[PDB]
């Protein structure tokens, strides 16, 4: 665990829930790009965001990001229970020797 | 100070600056680069 | 683009095992590979990195010796090679495939992944 | 110099709501920015102030802990994150430019604002 | 409200008038330049004086300023319907762990 | 430090045009360059600045937003960029090389200037 | 136009004459280093003074100069008919983005 | 992660040694390498670095000119050649492998070392 | 011996003991990170503490450290008759061609 | 550290004259250089600064546009191009190695210099 | 000549002589370090002192220098005859555009 | 410099269409070639290239997989397969010669096009 | 649409317009060289520019064009009903993958 | 041509005269190494120099050259009468087709 990312978060269908991304000057706050995934319960996580603000094609505008100092953030509009998934963060920290780091991982439970 | 004056100041000597260390710095980070 | 993991099981711990990857849809030899993986229950883990070429290689440290990341182009396939497993290697390993924005990396194509048990 | 404000609506309490300041006319990065607020039959309050290049970053206490001010450079962009936003939050946000004469501050030109309602 | 100001002003179109700022050693006889902002009622308070008795280009040949110790002022001269504005000093509060402070603002009505 | 002006010429008003200056007999990537203007009639004012580098730019505030400075150290040039020009930028335009000496500028060398007229 | 300087100076050669160049707290008075420049009438201002007192290598010595509080000045001493210029001073003021200001220049016509 | 060293010995002043530094358990070709010397009896010497790739040598004042770092990457093995050694050159030698952490570096991995003698 | 470390500390087993290293304004107040080694009697030294504050792999919470000023240091609480040893601070001097200083050493000795 | 210097002679005015500092002892490429004169009974004039790499120049502003200084890295030399050599261009010319200290830097070794003289 | 020097300086062998440059804001009181050269009559200048105090090992302690305001200075303690040579100051002076600048060098006659 | 065309027509979606583009006027085998396309009524978009002699071939991420690009130097003839052709697919595809400035490339020469239509 | 361009342009024969192209960090600013292609109504594209200003010989003087920063512009001088064409101009963005990236071109018309 | 040579050099036998070659970083600056060849009136032109410095055995030491940044140079000395001649520089253009590329050649006059 580098990036930290509270382990849960919550909300009704149509409302907004964000999950947060921190991290420190070694990679987020050091001008590293931020990126997002998506895991689905029992499936391999896909992309969601990438360059900390754009998105593949396959997800629907309900998905938006941030980048600022050290924090960085994942915003979803109009809930719905399909949104339900495991969701990470992936930066660089220079510190390091790997080539990506991970959040802990944050899972969004929709309050149906 | 919250009344600092703001703003980005004209008023420099925009002239590079020859006095500086001209030899190599030895002190960075001397692996390969896994990014 | 397809990306299928091949190889997984259960050995002993102390005994190898040799992962693969096979894939199409796009051009292998024009792209750098990623290996990650997660261990039940926990969060993703990055493992190991191939350029294009086969030129460079990096490792987690955590298993940095352990393991081996190789590639052939002429076969589409990617490989990575676990020796003296660990307990602590059990996990969903995942091949992905590298893209790059600007001043870091990411995946984009990742596979369904297989599972490595290592347990006496 | 042209100052260009949105983003206000009507937000429930306890939520996030986000403005933004276009700029133009100007070098943008040359300047320093603030945001300031007028609550409905009130006058007006100071918010925030950043610095050409994010080096300072002052706060009226009435807002500090709950509001943060932002630049980007690349987007000639300044930025309000409101958070946790109280019904007292609701107020037509206004973006300035940085200026000062001797000993104090001042705008030397005024956007016009946005208006950010916060209501159960 | 932390500079003082009259809640109210008035006079005829054509006449003079005047509002009026008052503060203290932390904002007026402090040092600290004080500044005015008209708020005409459909607009921002744009700057109407500067550097206690100067103006901009976009300020009428009506209004001028003043500063002495504490007090400062602002003049109007030659009135017009247009000048109906919320008037506002403005300082740094020595106290203060923000830029600006406003006065309460003072009410230009224009009877005629 | 020969500075040498070009591109003056008519202008009608509305129109663009791009004024710049070659030098030779110093190293122009290391210093600074300034531009001033002198209407027929009139003093000295000063335009525009950018450093050594391009990393700042500042204008008079008579011409932001209308006029842009820019350099191309490989070719010893400095350029000067009039949109929207108004009859009131009539003027000979000069170049100078910045120099500095304690608390305030100065320029050193000048060239000849060159004259750019905005007229109908 | 923000260093005030008189539109013209005049004097017989062999004569001493002066430039003024006053400024305020802003521009003089400041703390900032005030310089002269020599235009003759087919060419581009040139260097005389700098640093209130310092000259190039080119200028003879008939030219000098001083400064106290908001106040500047230009000697020309044996005033030459070669000396006939318009004369500029310049220098920095705090209230504005350029990084140069000047003054009004002054005229100078030798009586021989 | 193991580092041995090999070849010290007591070698007469003037004449040469020279050391090496066999690695395993790394990828040695991605990383730059180290060596440090303790004299019997004395804290810890920066003696040399080499570049992961070769491109960068430092050296301490103390051997500039006298010492020389190199690598083999087919062979995982780091060198050192010492010229006309002096009697003060007499010290555990060893090698350690480079890390680095932010505004300073530091070794992580250290070897066992071999003892040059330089005398009679 | 760049960096300055006392000879020699001691303690009895189960007290806490500091060693200390103070350095100036090239290297520590410079802000370059310490870092610290431990030599046993009869082996290579081995990285103890890195970054000011973190500890690698097997080193156990005994040690711990920080960096202020131009001072730094490493204290260990819970003495053990084990930690009989050699300690050492490493650091970057802007004035040295070198890229690693050390200090002198400090000797560590429980008194058992 | 070794600097030795070769090239001076005597010149028509008007002539070039190219001086070379061969050194050896030391990494060259990992040092600046300088370049100082003395005048037959006077004291010491800095010439000419070259960065370890070429990517900084800096000439007195009495040789500047006349002189030029350079560097081959490979064969471990330091040149000076000299041109249009001046009467007042006689002198001794030394070279030096780069050294810094904090705030301000200093020459370490000194070569033995070479005699330039123009006449006549 | 940026820095000024004595001409010249002397004594007997056995006495202390002293060095002095001085120079104004631009270059010592600037905060610049100092550096000083020794020249023989027949050779290239030789480091003498540097960082104001520091010097080369191949130096004996005969010599040391000192900084203060916009003076420093080079004493020479149990002068020698063997210690006549060509003494020089070295800085920077932050109005020019070089990187070194020179005092005008003092000579030391040893009054053998 | 010619570049012929030829092999468009109209498809049902699903199916293939093989373009060709015969050239001479040059020695086909020393340059690369490129591959557009413009839709009706559309800008231009980059399709495919590959090499002079065969050894790399990149392609727009909207074909990749689907397009297959060749080229066979005895019959001076560049090719383009494409294979389950969408709707989208619908423009006319140029090709053209390989060239090379700088930092960036472009063509030069081009040939007409032929037009590929994919339609129920 | 990776470069940005105005879908249209116009002016009276014998005006001067001009095209602009405007990227970004990922190429334009990035260093990468601009190259402008001409399309006459029933045809294949031509070069018109390339190198940022140079022009193959079949281009007659009425065309340049320059970059600076991240836009990049053609100029055209002396417009000519003949010179009624659809201009594109063409870079590499460092992002994607493509060899070249194109802007979504420009209609310029003569108002003949 | 794309190195750029003088159209004509000139001397007295005995002087020293050079004949320059400019290029730019597609062909000098590049790290391609610069050729010279000689031409007389009524020949075939013949190797002088090759490699930067090196010549073939059939040159006199009259003839040596250098490299540096985009400039290049042949320099003759100790000129005879019998150096009259064309004198062409040669190299690699990284922007062309061609494997070699010429300046346009230099006359060498004898005055004599």
């Amino acid at each position: 665990s580098v990036l930290t990312q509270p382990p849960s978060v919550s909300g009704a269908p149509g409302q907004t829930v964000t999950i947060s991304c921190t991290g420190g000057s070694s990679n987020i706050g050091a001008g590293y790009d931020v990126h997002w995934y998506q895991q689905l319960p029992g499936t391999a996580p896909k992309l969601l965001i990438y360059g900390n603000i754009n998105r593949p094609s396959g997800v629907p505008d309900r998905f938006s990001g941030s980048k600022s100092g050290t924090s960085a953030s994942l915003a979803i509009t109009g809930l719905q229970a399909e949104d339900e998934a495991d969701y990470y963060c992936q930066s660089y920290d220079r510190r390091l020797s790997g080539s990506w780091v991970f959040g802990g991982g944050t899972k969004l439970t929709v309050l149906g | 100070d919250p009344n600092a004056n703001p703003n980005v100041d004209p008023n420099a000597n925009p002239n590079v600056d020859p006095n500086a260390n001209p030899n190599v710095d030895p002190n960075a980070n001397p692996n390969a680069n896994p990014n | 683009v397809q990306l299928v993991e091949s190889g997984g099981g259960v050995v002993p711990p102390g005994r190898s095992l040799r992962l693969s990857c096979a894939t199409s849809g796009f051009t292998f030899s024009n792209y750098g590979m990623h290996w990650v993986r997660q261990a039940p229950g926990k969060g993703l883990e990055w493992v190991a990195i191939i350029w294009y070429d086969g030129s460079r290689n990096f490792y987690a440290a955590s298993v940095e010796g352990r393991f081996t990341i190789s590639r052939d182009n002429s076969k589409n396939t990617l490989y990575l090679q676990m020796n003296s497993l660990r307990v602590e290697d059990t996990a969903v390993y995942y091949c992905a495939r590298a893209a790059y924005y600007d001043t870091s990396g990411y995946g984009d194509y990742w596979g369904q992944g297989t599972l490595v048990t290592v347990s006496s």
